[PDB]
C-alpha cells in the first residue's frame, strides 16, 4: 500500500513483482477497492499488441478505472516499447491534471491515444504484475521500467493470514490452529516427495 | 520528436518525423532501436542519401546488443552509457543531473540533504560491482530511484 | 402393443401443439417457449429411439421412422429460427431507434429493411397457422431461415464503426463486446434483457432495480442480492 | 457409490469398494468429485491409461443420474490446434475479433440461448500443458474467474462450469498453473490389469463384433479365454516378461492389450467365417477350444513382441513355452513365432505358405511384385488382422525394409479400402490432413452433428502417413499433428476451426510408417498416442531372405538370355555380397545420405533387366560389365570423398572376380565403364572418345538453338551427362545434384533435358517472391506436364527455397506426384476441364472427377522430372535430411562436388 | 452476323446472357466478389 500510494501520488504506475502465489494481483485489487476504484484485471499475453493496449487504455482513461495488467512481461519486447509511449502520455496527462492553475471549469484534459484525443479521468491508474523469474519472459525496456515504481512481493505472511481468517470464521482456537497449520504446510513442502 | 520503436505505426511515425526534420532542422529521437535490426539497416541506407538541415539531429537510443548492424555502428557516433567508474564520478554525475536551482531553494539545509542522498546513491551503486558481497544480486539501483 | 400407444400420444401432441405467439411493440407476433418446444422434441426423439430398441419395433418401424424424421426436421428448423429472431430483435431496435445510422450506413439499412420485410412476411404466415406441424410444412422454409440467419450475421459484422462511436458515447461500453453491445442498444427499450450485461460494465453492480412498468431506475443490486436504493431515482422516459 | 456402481455396470467397467478390484479407482472418482465441489479448475494428472477419462465420464453420468442435472462435457485438445484457433484472433487490419475454440464454447455457455446455464458444463482440456496456452487461463483459474481477451472483452466463468485438464505429466507447466488447480493424481496402479481384462471380456460377451451366432461365438471364446485372463495368469506373466525385453518403441501396457484384443476379435470373426463356410458342421467345443488357445498364445506373441527384433521374439516364445500349459509345436529349435494357427485348431508352419514362385520375366523388380517370404507372410497376416478391425497401426523399421510394400500387399487382400499416401516432414501440421480430407472426403450435416466421410460410398479411406515421427516437436515436447491424429483416433473426430464445430470421422482409418525413434531427425511418439496404435517392426531382410528374393528376380531376368542362366546363382550372390559390404562400409554416421537398403538392390535388378531387355545374346563378360556399371551408378554416385570411390572400385573388382572366376578381367571390367543409348538404339557400352565427339557435336547444336554458353568438355562432364540422362528416362525420376556453385549442374541439366526433349522450367524468383507465387508456378508446371502431356524438367536451386512451405510442397510433389491442396476453388474446376480434354485426346473414357484426378496424377508422375541443386554443406544436408525426407528417398543423389 | 448479335445484346442490355458459362462464369463470379468487397459491398449471391 505504501509503495503503490507513493507511485500514485507521483502519477507513476505500480509494479509488484515476485514469484507466483504471493498476493500481488489481490493486493492491487484490495488497494483499488480501498479507494473505491473500479479495478479491471487483464491477463496479458503476446497478443496484447500496441493497438489493443491503446484501446484498453482509452477505455480506462474515459471510464476512470484502474488497470491491473497481470503477466505483463508476456508481451513482446517491441510491443512493450511501443506501449511505453502511451503510458508516458497518460502519465503526463495525469500529472497536468494535478496542477493548481487548471480547474474543472476549464477545457477537459485529454491525451493522445491511437491518433485521437481521449479525455483522462483523474481516478485512473495503471498497474503491472509480473514474475521476473520465469525463463523466456520478455525484458521490459528501461524507458518503460522507469514509468513504474516496483516492489518485491516474495514472502507473504502466511501465519497472520491464517490466524486472522480462522479468527473471523468463528474458530475459537484460531491462533493455535494457525500455528499448527502453517508449519504443517511447510513440513509437507519440505518432507514429502518432490 | 521522441518515438518508441516496435510497432508499424512507430516505423511510419519515425519515417515521417525524419522526413519533416531533415528539412525543418528539428531533432528526432528513436528509442529501443535494437528491437528492429532490419529496419535499422534500411534506416542507415536512407540516412546515407540525405542532405538535411544544418541543425538536424537524429538520436538512436539503444541497448548494447550484437543484433545491431555494424553498418549503422560505423555510420553514426557511439556513446556508451554505463555505471560511473567510481564514487567521485557517480557524485559528479549526480550533481550534474540535478539542476542548480532545484538544489538551491529557500531552505539552506536542502543542499546538504541532496549531497547526503548523492553520497548514499554513490555508495550502493558502487557496491553492485562486487556481485556477491556488495549485495546478494545485481539490483537495478538507477536514475529513477 | 404399447408402441402403438406411444405413436398415438406423439401424434396427438404434435397435432395439438401450436407455437406461442406474442405481440412485439405492435409490429409482429414473436415466439416464446423455446425451451418447452425443445424439451418436447428431445423427449419425443428419445422415446422414438427407446422404441427402436424394442423387439416389437419392426411392425411399427416405418411409422416410427417417419416421426423421427419429422422430429428432426422440427429440431433443425427451430435451432436456426430462435437465433434469427434474436438477431432481428436487437437489430430492428438499432436501425429504427437511431437516426444517424441511416445516413452513415445506407447499404446496411437497405439490406436490413429487405430482411425485415421477408422476416415479417414469414412471421405473418406463421401467425395465420401457428401449428408447429403446419409451420414445418411450409415449402422452402428451412432454407429461408438459414439464408435469413446468414444475412443477419453479415449485417452484424458491418456495424463496427457504429459500435465504436457508441462506445465513445458511454465509456464503460469499452468493456463490452460487439454482439453484447448490439444487444444492449437493440433492447434498450426492453431493459429486462440488460440485467445480464451490467456485470461487464460495473465493479459490483449485477442488476438494476426497476418499478412495475420498467420506466424508473429505483436502484442497483449486487450478485449477492445486496441492494442500493437511489435517493433520486433515474427516469428512463425522460 | 450406488450411482457409480450402476454406471460402471452399464459401461462394462469394474466397480469395487476398498481393497476389492476397482476400489482404488472408485476412491479416485470420489476424490475427483470432492475436488469438483471445491475448485472450478481441476487437473487429472497421471500416466497414460490410468483411468482418468473413464473416471470423469462415469462421475459425470453418475452425477446426472443422482442430482437430475444434465451433464455436458466439451473435450478440447489445446495442443492439436494453434493457440490463435484456441483462444481467438484479433485481425490487425479491421480490428475485428474472431472467437477461438475455448472462447466460443465459453461464450455459448454464458449466453445460454439453449439453457446451457441449467446444465453441468465440464470443459476438459485433454492434451499437453505448456506455459504458452494455459497461462491465458490464469485469470480463469484464479479467484477472478474471468477470461480476458485482447479486444477488451471479459467473460465471467459461470458457477456451473468446471475447467478440467486431463494430462499425463506436468513437467512443463509452471507453478502459476499448478497452484491454481485442484490436483487429482491417478497412479498407474489405480487401473489394474484385471479390470482391463474384465472390461474386454464383458464387452466381448455383450457387444457383437458383427455390428445371435456372433454373440454365441464371442461368449464361448470368452469362456475359453477366461482362465488365462486372471491375476498371475498367462497374459499378465507374459506382459511382465515382455516389459523386460527391448522394443523398437517404448512399451505401454494398453498398446499390447489393445493389439491383443483386436487379434482376439479377429479370431472370433475367423470362427464365424468358418461356421459360415461350413453350414452342415459348425465348429464344436473341442475344436473351438484348441483354436482359441492356440490363437491366444499366437496373439500374445505377436502383440507383446511384434515391435522387437527376432531375438526378443524368440526370447518371449521361449519364456511362454516355459510357463504356459497350452500345447505347442514340438520342433526342437524352431521358435513359435514362425507357427501360425490353422482354423482347424492346429499349429501350422508359416513356411508352408511361402512357395518358391517364378516371377514373370517382364515383371522383375516391379513395385507391385512381392516375392513371398517368411517375414513377408507373417507381417501381411498381422497387418490384415489389424486393418480388418479398422485399428490404426504403425510400421516401424529401417528405410527400405518393406513397410510400404508389406502394407500395400496386405491391402490388396482388402478390396473395400482405398489408400491415400501422405508424406510427413518436419514442417507437417494438421493442415496436410485437412487438405486430404477436403480432397478425398466430404462434410455432411446429420441430426447428430457434422460427419466427415469418404466420397466413395461403402469404402474405407486409409490415410498412410509415411514419416509420422518427423514433424517438429515443440520446446514443450509436443507434435501438433500427432496430437491431431490422437484426437481423431481416441475421440473419433476433430474440431473444424472455421466455425468451431465438432466433426466426427466415419470410415476413415490411420496407418503410419516411420523409422526407429533413435534415428537422426526422428522423435519418440507420445505414449497417449501409442496406446491406440499397435506397432510392428519391419526389419531388413537377412542375407538368406535377400538371396531368395533377388535370386528369384535374377532367374526371371536371365531367362531372357538362356546362355546366361547358369550364372543366376553367382550373380545374385555377388550382388548380395557387394550390397552387404557397402551397407557395412558407408554408414549414416559419416554422411546423412549413406543409406543402403533393398531398394538399392531392387534398382540394381531393374537396371540390369532394362539393359538386357533388347539384347539377343551376351557373353558372361557383358553381363558382368552391366553388373559393374549398375553397381557404380547405385553405390558410387552418392559418395563424397575419393577414398570411398576407390574402395567401391576395388571392391567391385574383388567381388566380381570372386563370384565370377575363369573370366577375362579386362574385357568385362575395363575401368572406364560407360553405357549410352545416344549412338544406337540399345543401352550398350560406349567408347569415351566417340561419346566425347558426339557430345561435342550436340553441344555445338545446343549453343545455337537453346543456350549460347560455351562449355569445356572433360571426362567428368561426360560421366555426369550420362548419369543425368539415366534419370531423365525413368518414370518419376528426380535428381538431386550436390556440388559447388559454378560447377555446371544447371547447365548440364538443361543440356541433357534438351537432348531428351524435356522442357526446362525454372521459377523466376525475385525479392518479393511469396508462397502464392510458388503455388502459381507449381500449378503452371503441373498443368503443363499433366494436362498437356508435356515432359518437363523442373530445375530448382536451394537458393530458390525462400520458406519451409516451399520444401513441404516440393516434398509432397516428389513423393506423390500430386499436391492435395494446390488446386482448389476455380483452379480445381479449370484443372478438371483441362484434364477431361487431355483424357479424351488420349483416347480414354474418363469423366468422373476422381478418375480424372487420378489420370492427372499419373500424367504428372510420368512426365515431371525435378532436378534439385545445392551446395555441399554438412549442416544443411543434415537439416534437409529431415526437412524434406523425399529429397533423399525419391530423388537420385549425384555428388558432383568440386572440380578435381 | 454473330458478332453483331453479341454487340447488339451488349449495347442494349450491358451484358450478354450466354457469354460467361462453365468455368468462365465461376471465375467471373470470383472476380465480381473480390471487386465488390474492393468497392465496399458485401455480396456473395451469384444473382446480386
Ligand atoms: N474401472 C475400470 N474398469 C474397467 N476398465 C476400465 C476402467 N477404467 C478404465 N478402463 C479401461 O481401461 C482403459 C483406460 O483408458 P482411460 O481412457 O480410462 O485412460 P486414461 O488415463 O484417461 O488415458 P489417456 O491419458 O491415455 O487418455 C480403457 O480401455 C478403459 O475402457
Ligand atoms: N519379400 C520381398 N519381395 C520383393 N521385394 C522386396 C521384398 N522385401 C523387400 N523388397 C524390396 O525392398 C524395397 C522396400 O521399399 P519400401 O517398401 O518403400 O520400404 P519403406 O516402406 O521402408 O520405404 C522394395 O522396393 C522392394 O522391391
Ligand atoms: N564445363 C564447363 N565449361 C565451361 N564453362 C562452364 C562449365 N560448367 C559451367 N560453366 C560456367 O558456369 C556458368 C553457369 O553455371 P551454372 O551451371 O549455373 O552453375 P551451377 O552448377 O551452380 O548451377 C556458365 O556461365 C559457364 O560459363
Ligand atoms: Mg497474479
Ligand atoms: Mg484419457
Amino acid at each position: 500500500y505504501l509503495t503503490m500510494t507513493q507511485a500514485l501520488e507521483a502519477r507513476l504506475g505500480g509494479s509488484p513483482f515476485g514469484p507466483a502465489g504471493t498476493g500481488k494481483t489481490e493486493s492491487v485489487k484490495a488497494l483499488g477497492h480501498q479507494l473505491g476504484r473500479f479495478v479491471l484485471v487483464f491477463n496479458c499475453d503476446e497478443t496484447f499488441d500496441f493497438q489493443a493496449m491503446g484501446r484498453i487504455f482509452v477505455g480506462l482513461c474515459q471510464v476512470g478505472a484502474w488497470g491491473c495488467f497481470d503477466e505483463f512481461n508476456r508481451l513482446e519486447e517491441r510491443m512493450l516499447s511501443a506501449v511505453s509511449q502511451q503510458v508516458q502520455c497518460i502519465q503526463e496527462a495525469l500529472r497536468e491534471h494535478s496542477n493548481p492553475n487548471y480547474d474543472k471549469t476549464s477545457a477537459p484534459i485529454t491525451c493522445e491515444l491511437l491518433n485521437k484525443q481521449v479525455k483522462v479521468s483523474p481516478d485512473m491508474a495503471i498497474f503491472i504484475t509480473m514474475n521476473p523469474g520465469y525463463a523466456g519472459r520478455s525484458n521490459l525496456p528501461d524507458n518503460l521500467k522507469k514509468l513504474f515504481r516496483s516492489l518485491a512481493m516474495t514472502k507473504p505472511d502466511r501465519q497472520l493470514i491464517a490466524q486472522v481468517m480462522l479468527y473471523s470464521q468463528g474458530f475459537r482456537t484460531a491462533e493455535v490452529l494457525a500455528n499448527k497449520i502453517v508449519p504443517f504446510f511447510k513440513l509437507c513442502d519440505e518432507q514429502l516427495s518432490s | 520528436t521522441s518515438i518508441a520503436i516496435g510497432s508499424a505505426e512507430g516505423f511510419n511515425q519515425a519515417d515521417k518525423a525524419i522526413n519533416t526534420a531533415v528539412k525543418s532542422g528539428r531533432w528526432v529521437m528513436l528509442k529501443n532501436v535494437h528491437l528492429a535490426p532490419g529496419w535499422l539497416m534500411q534506416l542507415e541506407k536512407k540516412l546515407h542519401s540525405l542532405q538535411p538541415h544544418a541543425c538536424f539531429r537524429l538520436f538512436l537510443t539503444m541497448e548494447i546488443n550484437p543484433k545491431v548492424p555494424v553498418n549503422l555502428l560505423r555510420a553514426g557516433r557511439i556513446f556508451v552509457f554505463e555505471p560511473p567508474p567510481g564514487v567521485k564520478a557517480n557524485m559528479l554525475r549526480t550533481f550534474s543531473s540535478i539542476p542548480v536551482s532545484r538544489i538551491c531553494k529557500s531552505p539552506n539545509e536542502r543542499a546538504r540533504l541532496y549531497f547526503l542522498l548523492a553520497w548514499f546513491h554513490a555508495i550502493i551503486q558502487e557496491r553492485l560491482r562486487y556481485a556477491p558481497l556488495g549485495w546478494s544480486k545485481k539490483y537495478e539501483f538507477g536514475e529513477s530511484d | 402393443m404399447a408402441l402403438e400407444e406411444f405413436l398415438k400420444q406423439i401424434r396427438e401432441v404434435w397435432n395439438t401443439y401450436e407455437l406461442d405467439l406474442v405481440n412485439y411493440q405492435n409490429k409482429c407476433r414473436l415466439i416464446r417457449g423455446w425451451d418447452d418446444l425443445f424439451n418436447k422434441v428431445k423427449e419425443h426423439i428419445n422415446s422414438v429411439s427407446a422404441m427402436k430398441l424394442s423387439p416389437y419395433y419392426k411392425v411399427f418401424e416405418e411409422d416410427a421412422l417417419s416421426w423421427e424424421d419429422k422430429l428432426n426436421r422440427i429440431m433443425a428448423l427451430f435451432d436456426v429460427w430462435i437465433d434469427v429472431q434474436r438477431r432481428w430483435v436487437y437489430l430492428e431496435g438499432i436501425f429504427t431507434g437511431s437516426a444517424d445510422i441511416k445516413h452513415l450506413l445506407p447499404v446496411e439499412t437497405q439490406r436490413f429493411q429487405s430482411i425485415s420485410t421477408e422476416f415479417l412476411a414469414l412471421m405473418k404466415k406463421v401467425s395465420k397457422s401457428p401449428l408447429v406441424m403446419d409451420v414445418l410444412n411450409i415449402q422452402g422454409v428451412q432454407r429461408s431461415l438459414e439464408r435469413l440467419a446468414d444475412l443477419l450475421g453479415k449485417i452484424q459484422k458491418a456495424l463496427g464503426e457504429y459500435l465504436e462511436r457508441e462506445r465513445s458515447s458511454f465509456p464503460r461500453f469499452y468493456f463490452v463486446g460487439d454482439e453484447d453491445l448490439l444487444e444492449i442498444i437493440g433492447n434498450s427499450k426492453n431493459v429486462a434483457k440488460l440485467q445480464k450485461h451490467f456485470k461487464k460494465m460495473f465493479a459490483g453492480v449485477s442488476s438494476i432495480i426497476l418499478n412495475e412498468d420498467n420506466s424508473v431506475v429505483l436502484g442497483i443490486s449486487s450478485r449477492e442480492g445486496e441492494e442500493v436504493m437511489f435517493k433520486t431515482p433515474v427516469s428512463i422516459t425522460e | 457409490r450406488e450411482e457409480l456402481k450402476k454406471v460402471c455396470q452399464e459401461m462394462y467397467l469394474t466397480y469395487g469398494d476398498g481393497e476389492e478390484v476397482g476400489g482404488m479407482w472408485v476412491e479416485k472418482v470420489l476424490q475427483l468429485y470432492q475436488i469438483t465441489q471445491i475448485n472450478h479448475g481441476l487437473m487429472m494428472v497421471g500416466p497414460s491409461g490410468s483411468g482418468k477419462s473413464m473416471a470423469w465420464r462415469v462421475l459425470l453420468k453418475a452425477l446426472e443420474r443422482l442430482e437430475g442435472v444434465e451433464g455436458v462435457a466439451h473435450i478440447i485438445d489445446p495442443k492439436a490446434i494453434s493457440k490463435d484457433h484456441l483462444y481467438g484472433t484479433l485481425d490487425p487490419n479491421t480490428r475485428e475479433w474472431t472467437d477461438g475454440l475455448f472462447t466460443h464454447v465459453l461464450r455459448k455457455i454464458i449466453d445460454s440461448v439453449r439453457g446451457e446455464l441449467q446444465k453441468r458444463q465440464w470443459i476438459v482440456f485433454d492434451g499437453d500443458v505448456d506455459p504458452e496456452w494455459v497461462e491465458n487461463l490464469n485469470s480463469v483459474l484464479d479467484d477472478n474467474k474471468l477470461l480476458t481477451l485482447p479486444n477488451g472483452e471479459r467473460l465471467s466463468l459461470p458457477p456451473n462450469v468446471r475447467i478440467m485438464f486431463e494430462v499425463q505429466d506436468l513437467k512443463y507447466a509452471t507453478l502459476a498453473t499448478v497452484s491454481r488447480c485442484g490436483m487429482v493424481w491417478f497412479s498407474e496402479d489405480v487401473l489394474s490389469t484385471d479390470m482391463i481384462f474384465n472390461n474386454f471380456l464383458a464387452r466381448l460377451r455383450s457387444i457383437p463384433l458383427d455390428e445371435s451366432p456372433m454373440l454365441q461365438i464371442q461368449r464361448d471364446a470368452a469362456t475359453i479365454m477366461q482362465p488365462y485372463f486372471t491375476s498371475n495368469g498367462l497374459v499378465t506373466k507374459a506382459l511382465e516378461h515382455a516389459f523386460q525385453l527391448e522394443h523398437i518403441m517404448d512399451l505401454t501396457r494398453l498398446r499390447c492389450l489393445g493389439s491383443l484384443f483386436s487379434m482376439l476379435h479377429q479370431a472370433c470373426r475367423n470362427v464365424a467365417q468358418y461356421n459360415a463356410n461350413h453350414p452342415d458342421f459348425p465348429m464344436q467345443i473341442e475344436q473351438l477350444e484348441r483354436y482359441i488357445q492356440r490363437y491366444l498364445v499366437y496373439a500374445i506373441l505377436w502383440s507383446l513382441s511384434g515391435d522387437s527384433r527376432l531375438k526378443m521374439r524368440a526370447e518371449l516364445g521361449e519364456y511362454i513355452r516355459r510357463i504356459t500349459t497350452v500345447p505347442l509345436p514340438t520342433a526342437p529349435n524352431i521358435p513359435i513365432i514362425d507357427y501360425e494357427v490353422s482354423i482347424s485348431g492346429e499349429w501350422s508352419p508359416w513356411q508352408a505358405k511361402v512357395p518358391q514362385i517364378e516371377v514373370e520375366t517382364h515383371k522383375v523388380a516391379a513395385p507391385d511384385v512381392v516375392v513371398p517370404t517368411l517375414d513377408t507372410v507373417r507381417h501381411e497376416a498381422l497387418l490384415y488382422t489389424w486393418l480388418a478391425e479398422h485399428k490404426p497401426l504403425v510400421l516401424c523399421g529401417p528405410p527400405g525394409s518393406g513397410k510400404t510394400m508389406t502394407l500395400f500387399s496386405a491391402l490388396r487382400a482388402l478390396p473395400d479400402m482405398e489408400v491415400v499416401g501422405l508424406n510427413f516432414s518436419s514442417a507437417t501440421t494438421p493442415e496436410l490432413l485437412l487438405k486430404t480430407f477436403d480432397h478425398y472426403c466430404e462434410y455432411r450435416r446429420t441430426p447428430n452433428g457434422v460427419v466427415l466421410a469418404p466420397v466413395q460410398l461403402g469404402k474405407w479411406l486409409v490415410l498412410f502417413c509415411d514419416e509420422i515421427n518427423l514433424p517438429d516437436m515443440d520446446k514443450y515436447g509436443t507434435q501438433r499433428v500427432i496430437s491431431f491424429i490422437r484426437q481423431m483416433v481416441e475421440h473419433g473426430g476433430f474440431y473444424r476451426t472455421s466455425d468451431q464445430t465438432w466433426v466426427k470421422l466415419e470410415r476413415i482409418q490411420f496407418v503410419g510408417a516411420c523409422n526407429p525413434p533413435t534415428d537422426p531427425g526422428r522423435k519418440p511418439l507420445s505414449h497417449r498416442f501409442l496406446r491406440h496404435v499397435p506397432v510392428v517392426y519391419v526389419d531388413y531382410p537377412g542375407p538368406a531372405s535377400l538371396t531368395q528374393i533377388y535370386g528369384t528376380f535374377n532367374r526371371a531376368m536371365l531367362r531372357l538370355i538362356p546362355s546366361l542362366r547358369t550364372y543366376a546363382e553367382p550373380l545374385t550372390a555377388a550382388m548380395v555380397e557387394f550390397y552387404t559390404m557397402s551397407q557395412e562400409r558407408f554408414t549414416q554416421d559419416t554422411q546423412p545420405h549413406y543409406i543402403y537398403s533393398p531398394r538399392e538392390m531392387t534398382r540394381w535388378v531393374r537396371g540390369i533387366f532394362e539393359a538386357l531387355r533388347p539384347l539377343e545374346t551376351l557373353p558372361v563378360e557383358g553381363l558382368i560389365r552391366i553388373w559393374a556399371h549398375e553397381a557404380l551408378r547405385l553405390f558410387q554416385d552418392r559418395l563424397v570423398e575419393d577414398e570411398e570411390r576407390r574402395w567401391t572400385d576395388e571392391n567391385i573388382d574383388t567381388v566380381a572376380l570372386k563370384h565370377f572366376p575363369n573370366i577375362d578381367r579386362e574385357k568385362a571390367m575395363s575401368r572406364p565403364i560407360l553405357y549410352s543409348n545416344w549412338l544406337s538404339k540399345d543401352y550398350i557400352p560406349v567408347d569415351q572418345e566417340e561419346l566425347r565427339d558426339y557430345v561435342k557435336a550436340r553441344l555445338k547444336v545446343f549453343y545455337e538453338e537453346e543456350l549460347d554458353v560455351p562449355l569445356v568438355l572433360f571426362n567428368e562432364v561426360l560421366d555426369h551427362v550420362l548419369r543425368i540422362d539415366r534419370i531423365f528416362r525413368q518414370p518419376q525420376g528426380h535428381l538431386l545434384l550436390i556440388g559447388v556453385s559454378g560447377a555446371g549442374k544447371t547447365t548440364l541439366s538443361r543440356f541433357v533435358a534438351w537432348m531428351n526433349g524435356l522442357s526446362v522450367y525454372q521459377i523466376k524468383v525475385h525479392r518479393k517472391y511469396t508462397g502464392e507465387d510458388f503455388d502459381e508456378d507449381l500449378r503452371t508446371v503441373l498443368r503443363r506436364s499433366g494436362c498437356k502431356n508435356e515432359k518437363i524438367a523442373f530445375i530448382m536451386d536451394e537458393s530458390n527455397v525462400l520458406d519451409s512451405g516451399f520444401l513441404e510442397r516440393m516434398n509432397t510433389l516428389l513423393a506423390n506426384g500430386e499436391v492435395p491442396g494446390l488446386f482448389e476453388g476455380d483452379e480445381y474446376a479449370t484443372l478438371m476441364t483441362q484434364c477431361k480434354e487431355g483424357a479424351q485426346k488420349e483416347g480414354l473414357m474418363l469423366d468422373s472427377h476422381e478418375e480424372l484426378y487420378k489420370w492427372f496424377t499419373s500424367q504428372v508422375i510420368r512426365n515431371l522430372h525435378v532436378v534439385f541443386t545445392m551446395n555441399p554443406s554438412s549442416e544443411g544436408l543434415k537439416d534437409r535430411a529431415a526437412t524434406s525426407p523425399a529429397l533423399f528417398n525419391r530423388c537420385v543423389l549425384n555428388w558432383f562436388g568440386d572440380w578435381s
